[PDB]
């Protein structure tokens, strides 16, 4: 039922936002076996050495921990403009 | 960066070993020259030591400067230290072992990421050299990997209590090492050791090759035996002090024998079962090199 | 005095650490690729943009 | 047409960015915050009042419980924050490691391929944020196929629970069992359940 | 009495202490002389400053210090008493402090 | 129940 | 089996030889996880800290097998 | 008597270039040293190629010493919180064989 | 001269052991394992811990 509104409106919401000014790296190749992020320190002689990315577990940001539950709310507990009269702009 | 002459690091005098001993910096011969060994009824009899295993453990992005010297130092002969396996930044050491590697080690005995302004460091082919060896002390802890615990030492008795006959013969009677001594001589004489820059005596035994490297093992034997004797000392089931006509003497016994043994006490410092694993790495590794 | 929002600004902010302050110090700074071992690469006009 | 304005200097703005990713912390929320907005603009998802999860009447059913109480230990509440967050960092750049957030499964009853399915949808939701938690999810996976495929568990494992691709592009399983840190995910290794080598 | 060197208006006490710092042997510091960061987090944790202060009771802090440094231990191996102290195969996540 | 990025604490170790 | 538990070893109980008996059993057989010599050596230094235990020069099944026993008397 | 004296006269004499029985601070009471890589203290090294002295060594007292010391980044003592997670049943747990 | 410092459960844990300890001398104290017979064993690094 959800497929549709995935597929044929959601993908194109992605592919938009992936053009967007600041979604500046490359995420993910479609390879699970072989992607690496490309990595980046802005380092220096005098002995500086600054990590782009670092880790270092849960922030105050609340962006780094990621609850895989959220997928079943959108399976199951979300209208979408493609699925639900049926007619929506 | 620090040019390596032609013998090894270990003849600058930057880098001399010198345990403090009579009010003065005794070189560690010259404390050698005080031990003295009630021999008993056991053998210690040298099996070959197994082949170190090829892999070099991955050195694991860490962004910082790794305090490696103070860490094998530590594990080696620290009053304190204990879950050396724990952390696991020895395998940093393997950062060092690819050619053309930014990675630098300093005479501070750190791990630099990059190379960086007023800190002197070692070659770095020699160092990779020497990371070529002991970067596997960072697996001293896999459980695919783990060094004998028990039969090196006997290994560490022959090239400590050995006679030149007993030693080229690979079997010595187990001895009891003895030697006049100062209140805590073992915890003066461990913490004089923590403080050597021992990075220089294990580069210079991994780069130098030809008659070069052999008159090294000659000139710096001694320095290897006063490690070996702080080693010894933290694995000695017992020891004891003797009275006698107002001198007293310091007796550890035995020399050779691991006792296994993981209770603290006030005489020596102790290994935890980590520290035990280390060492026996650490030993495999080091006699490795020592003979060929 | 240029008035702009500086906060956190070479902070760490975690969870459970709180804010931990950074050296803001890097004269000659550069963008370098590093080798996963964390050592750093030179710049190379072929990967690195 | 001329424009009487300064010409968009992408290799400073580049630059720039990256220094900020390196020293400002809330730079990556800034750039979340622009995509999350805009996916809430795109009016494309909403929460319902009607959750959907079982069948009817499944949930009614005295055999379902132990599977029912399973599904509702997993399924959060709908909330459109937390909804459209899940959408924007797929494409938002992650500059502090994200880290999955642990499940205590152990696999026992037949309701525990729900944790699996979990992570399947996610994975095709969203491939980009699975593909850093991956490995993670590798030791929840783990202790599933040791305790419904012990033998081909025990032939997986023996072959290496990690790998490292070299020059020429050949896979070199480590042939050790190891819990997988995400301070694994800048190194060389990958999870290896991953590989998809045969 | 180093830091009277060039302050005290006695003279022969200004001679002598100039000549005890001017010696090879000797050399008077005080503040922060050495540092140590974190690994992964990279702040500053471990300084040692130079104060003024008695070496018997330096000693002793910088023993105290040194114990519960090289220990090697966080506070995540308290969760291998939570362990001991609730039921078999109970769980304990984060925050991995280190 | 309800979604949560954050490690879900709930007991605090004394030292 | 030790891949599939993950366990370290398993504590085997002996038979009795007479089905007869139903006594309780001097020892145990525990059987480790080492695969290569060197865990063996682990194991067997590791053991040599530990009251009652013993072993055969060399195990059947070509896998460490550890005797532990209840007192000393079946020691 | 007074042999806990480190300074006497601290007064400069108008005719003699030191008054008599004037005595200075011994150069001990201000070598800094450093703090060996073990955690003991050290006096300077007297030469290049030598180590320092310990200070616990000799008898002399020193006054100026590094002390180690945690920043306001460490922290330790905090009570630590955690995720508790039970087990899913009883009858799953499993005991032996460890 | 030193009342050492206890918790609440602590205090109530002393009150309830909870007086004298002076019967015994600590001289050169030691913890050591009798045989049933009586006799004192010497340590034994096999057996006692």
């Amino acid at each position: 039922n959800i497929a549709v509104a995935h597929t044929d409106h959601l993908s194109v919401v992605y592919a938009t936002m992936s053009n967007f000014m600041l979604n500046f790296t490359n995420n993910f190749s479609g390879n699970h076996a072989t992607f690496k992020p490309d990595q980046y320190v802005i380092t220096s002689p005098e002995g500086s050495y600054k990590p782009i990315i670092e880790r270092q577990g849960e922030t105050v940001d609340g962006l780094t921990i990621i609850d895989t539950s959220i997928v079943w709310p959108i399976l199951c507990q979300c209208t979408y403009p493609l699925v639900r009269s049926i007619m929506e702009e | 960066m620090l040019q390596q002459p032609t013998g090894g690091y270990t003849t600058l005098e930057q880098f001399a070993f010198t345990i403090r001993n009579d009010g003065t910096n005794a070189t560690p011969t010259q404390f050698l020259q005080l031990l003295s060994y009630e021999a008993t009824e056991n053998e210690l009899v040298k099996k070959t030591i197994p082949t170190p295993e090829t892999h070099l453990p991955s050195a694991r992005n860490v962004p910082g400067n790794v305090y490696i010297e103070d860490a094998i130092t530590q594990a080696l002969f620290g009053i304190s230290a204990q879950n050396v396996n724990a952390h696991g930044y020895f395998s940093r050491l393997s950062a060092l072992a690819l050619p053309n590697t930014s990675a630098r080690l300093g005479l501070d005995g750190v791990i630099y990421n990059s190379e960086t302004i007023n800190i002197p460091f070692y070659d770095p082919a020699a160092v990779a050299n020497f990371a070529a060896t002991y970067a596997k002390l960072g697996n001293a802890s896999t459980p695919r990997y783990r060094a004998d615990m028990i039969d090196i030492y006997a290994h560490v008795g022959l090239e400590l209590a050995g006679t030149d006959a007993e030693r080229a013969a690979g079997v010595m009677p187990v001895k009891r090492a003895k030697f006049d001594s100062w209140e805590g001589s073992l915890i003066s004489l461990s913490r004089d050791v923590v403080n050597w820059k021992i990075l220089a005596f294990l580069i210079d035994l991994c780069s130098l090759e030809g008659e070069a490297l052999r008159a090294f093992k000659t000139r710096n034997r001694d320095v290897f035996r006063m490690m070996l004797f702080i080693m010894s000392t933290a694995v000695a089931a017992n020891v004891v002090n003797r009275k006698v006509t107002k001198r007293v003497d310091r007796v550890l016994e035995y020399i050779g024998v691991n006792s296994m043994r993981t209770a603290g006490r006030t005489a020596t410092i102790t290994y935890d079962l980590s520290r035990h694993e280390f060492a026996a790495k650490f030993l495999q590794l080091t006699f490795t090199r020592w003979n060929a | 005095i240029t008035d702009v929002d500086s906060t956190d600004y070479g902070k760490l902010t975690l969870r459970f650490l709180g804010t931990l302050t950074r050296s803001l110090k890097m004269q000659n700074a550069q963008i370098r690729r590093i080798r996963p071992d964390g050592t750093v690469l030179r710049y190379d006009d072929q990967i690195d943009i | 047409a001329l424009r009487p304005e300064l010409a968009f200097d992408h290799d400073h703005i580049i630059r720039c960015l990256m220094l900020a990713a390196a020293n400002y912390p809330r730079l990556e929320g800034i750039i979340v915050q622009i995509n999350t907005g805009y996916v809430a603009s795109a009016n494309v998802i909403r929460p319902v009042s009607e959750k959907r999860y079982f069948p009817e009447n499944l949930e009614q059913n005295q055999s379902a419980a132990r599977l029912v109480s399973a599904v509702k230990a997993r399924a959060s509440e709908a909330d459109i924050s937390s909804i459209h967050l899940a959408i924007a960092r797929e494409v938002s750049p992650m500059f502090n490691v994200h880290e999955l957030k642990k499940i205590a499964e152990s696999f026992e009853d037949p309701s525990s391929i729900v944790v699996v399915l979990e992570f399947i949808l996610f994975a095709l939701f969203f491939p980009t944020e699975f593909n850093r938690i991956k490995g993670d999810i590798q030791n929840v996976l783990l202790l599933f196929f040791s305790r419904w495929y012990p033998v081909e568990y025990g032939i997986f494992v023996q072959r290496g629970a990690t790998y490292t691709i070299n020059a020429a592009g050949e896979f070199e399983f480590s042939g050790r069992n190891e819990k997988w840190d995400q301070a694994l995910y800048l190194s060389e290794h990958f999870p290896a359940l991953f590989s998809d080598v045969p | 009495p180093a830091l009277l060197r060039d302050f005290t208006q006695v003279n022969w006490l200004n001679r002598d202490i100039t000549n005890m710092l001017q010696q090879a042997g000797t050399k008077y510091g005080l503040g922060l002389t050495e540092t140590r960061l974190d690994y992964v987090r990279l702040v500053k944790t471990i300084v040692g400053h130079a104060l003024n202060i008695d070496h018997f009771a330096a000693s002793v802090l910088n023993i105290n210090l040194r114990a519960l440094m090289e220990a090697n231990v966080t506070a995540d191996d308290r969760i291998k008493a939570l362990q001991a102290h609730s039921m078999i195969s109970t769980q304990f996540h984060g925050p991995n402090q280190g | 129940k309800v979604i949560f990025n954050g490690l879900d604490v709930n007991t605090e170790v004394q030292p | 089996v030790f891949v599939a538990l993950g366990i370290d070893y398993i504590d085997i109980p002996i038979t009795n030889s007479n089905i007869f008996d139903d006594s309780s059993t001097p020892y145990n057989v525990r059987i480790w996880h080492a695969p290569t010599m060197t865990e063996v050596n682990h194991i067997l230094a590791l053991m040599r800290k530990s009251t009652l235990v013993s072993t055969h020069s060399s195990w059947h099944w070509n896998v460490l097998h550890t005797f532990h026993y209840r007192s000393e008397s079946d020691m | 008597i007074s042999v806990a004296r480190s300074m006497r006269a601290i007064v400069n004499h108008n005719e003699v270039d030191r008054p008599r029985g004037a005595v200075a601070p011994s150069s001990y009471e201000m070598d800094t040293g450093t703090l060996s890589r073990n955690g003991d203290l050290l006096y300077s090294p007297v030469a290049n190629g030598q180590v320092g002295i310990p200070k616990l060594e000799v008898d002399h007292i020193s006054f100026s010493n590094v002390v180690s010391m945690m920043t306001a980044n460490i922290r330790t003592g905090d009570d630590m919180a955690v995720e508790r997670v039970n087990p899913d049943d009883v009858r799953a747990i499993n005991i032996r064989n460890a």
